[PDB]
């Protein structure tokens, strides 16, 4: 559906465009997977907030503009200008409270986090916030695709339990639902670095697969100008 | 001149409008001799061709056949919703005359 | 030589500028004999054609008619906002002469 | 007329279908004299060409050969999964006659 | 043969380099008789044309003029940053001879 | 028939492979008379052209020169990684004969 998520961020729109989106810490481009960062939802969710959570290979969002503004005012106070990005839902997004369950570290925050960052095309637009005051005008992103993203939703928690990223010795891996989704080397598996290596590789594979879908949508539109007959 | 695909279809004999309101499920393209064509399917099993060009087509249609194969290839890849197809039903599979995309 | 679409339009008889500032809502394309054309609509119902090539077109326009249909398909599939259309208003639907995107 | 790639491929001798269900691993094109061709591979090593246009082709195939090379480039860049390839198996690499993409 | 757009531009009379390092703000294209051209604008007001094919062009330029309009269109649509344009400064709007894109 | 770009390259005397494994840093295109060409660079400074069509090209290369310019523009815009280039090195910049793309 056309539900939106929201994230306060000091990085301006021009940088977001150059980066291919709103990226996790340490990552300078979405598709350029040369240097492969850690992807771990548990580590990400527990990260400390002068930035809205964006470490360990995910970028966090809020479920309303007001919530993201209030967070922006808490965390980005002392940026005279920041942006609140308006973001479409899509199956790269995980409801943190659902996927980590009772082990979600900040459940009142109701965060939704994007594995591998938020590609530019998934960004609807942005508000400017100047000395804490939301500009009334929403700036719309030309790279956005409404029909595409409005036909998609966040990932179901069942796609995320296996990526929860708990340490091998964490009791979650011995409890429902995660016990049914535990990576190799985790939980009740013999001698539970395998668990963390497999969390990582499962996350990389998820992102590879997801990135193929973005490429397909955006780069096919980029090639819809071709007229064969004119060359034939 | 017609203002929409339904009114365009009404101008032709042996023609039918299929309302799909769905993305294309598969796209197939051939360069084999005498089968230089495209075929699309929808998930409900509906199957359509862009015909091999021949003397059933007037010269002005030749460019448009090529355009339609360009359109179908990229509609498939962008998962664009097809609203309606206008097709000739004196062929199997039905042969595409026009396409509308919306929503 | 005109610097923009409004001045271009004013160089021709029977034309007018439509200001849309909106993406295309529907794209229709036909290969049927004598109706090798494209039609587009906007969500407000405004409808426009790229004409079938004919005797009203000089030779230099033929490549441009094909380019326009290519532009309309990509604009539709990338959800590009169209700013203005220049059209001939003595045709139904109004026939596209030029497009601007901003 | 055929309604799918398997049936289309069956109309020709010295053909077979490869079921890949995978994106293209590499794309190669050449404008070198007498080697104006495209070569694709998949991650399992499978390698396929679009042939240099020559006397084994009829005139109507020429336009389809060019279209096919575009289709392969597009598919490569978009990481689109290719379902099946119909190929001639009396060439090395096997020569593409048709392609299907599904989903 | 030139290594870059600046060296290319210098091979010609009545040319100069514009440096934008910015996306195109507007793209306009026309099929009207005698005005089969494109016009682009940058946010700073800078305006350029791709000239209507004419007597000032040799035959080898015709395909390149068509390619350039294609390039400008897709540069606009993808918001690609344009680095420089080489233009003829004896036309209004200034006429594009070459474009470079880079980030 | 070659199965990859290195083997294809080896069939010509005045060619070499360059191994880039990198996306294109800049794309430049010209419609100026006698310089209807494209130039690409990579971030290490390596610079390549697609040559102006000339007396060195046979008729079959003409369409392939145009295809290669199409390929490089879209490779640039999609940030596709270029694996290898096969080039004629009796020209400056080195003149592209073939390209391979792979991640
Ligand atoms: O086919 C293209 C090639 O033709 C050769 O004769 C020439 O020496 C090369 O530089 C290259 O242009
Ligand atoms: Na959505």
């Amino acid at each position: 559906n056309d539900d939106k998520l929201y994230r306060a961020d000091s990085r301006p729109p021009d940088e977001i465009k150059q980066s291919g989106g709103l990226m996790p810490r340490g990552q300078s481009e979405y598709f350029d997977r040369g240097t492969q960062m850690n992807i771990n939802l548990y580590d990400h969710a527990r990260g400390t907030q002068g930035f809205v959570r964006h470490d360990d290979g995910y970028v966090s969002t809020s479920i309303s503009l007001r919530s993201a503004h209030l967070v922006g005012q808490t965390i980005l106070s002392g940026h005279s200008t920041y942006y609140i990005y308006v973001i479409a839902t899509a199956p790269n997004m995980f409801n943190v409270n659902d996927v980590l369950g009772a082990y979600s570290p900040h459940p009142d925050e109701q965060e939704v986090s994007a594995l591998g960052g938020i590609p530019y095309s998934q960004i609807y637009g942005w508000y400017r916030v100047h000395f804490g005051v939301l500009d009334e005008q929403l700036h719309r992103n030309r790279g956005y695709r409404d029909r595409y993203y409005s036909n998609l939703d966040i990932a179901p928690a069942a796609d995320g339990y296996g990526l929860a990223g708990f340490p091998p010795e964490h009791r979650a891996w011995r409890e429902e639902p995660w016990i049914h989704h535990a990576p190799p080397g985790c939980g009740n598996a013999p001698r539970s670095n395998t668990c963390d290596e497999k969390t990582q590789s499962l996350g990389v594979k998820f992102l590879d697969e997801y990135q193929s879908k973005v490429k397909r949508q955006i780069f096919s539109g980029y090639q819809s100008d071709i007229d064969t007959h004119n060359r034939i | 001149t017609p203002q929409n695909i339904t009114d365009l279809c009404a101008e032709y004999h042996n023609t039918q409008i299929h309302t799909l309101n769905d993305k294309i499920f598969s796209y197939t393209e051939s360069l084999a001799g005498k089968r230089e064509m495209a075929i699309i399917t929808f998930k409900n099993g509906a199957t359509f061709q862009v015909e091999v060009p021949g003397s059933q087509h007037i010269d002005s249609q030749k460019k448009a056949i090529e355009r339609m194969k360009d359109t179908l290839r990229i509609a498939y890849l962008t998962e664009a919703k097809v609203e309606k197809l206008c097709v000739w039903n004196n062929k199997t599979p039905h042969a595409i005359a026009a396409i509308s995309m919306a929503n």
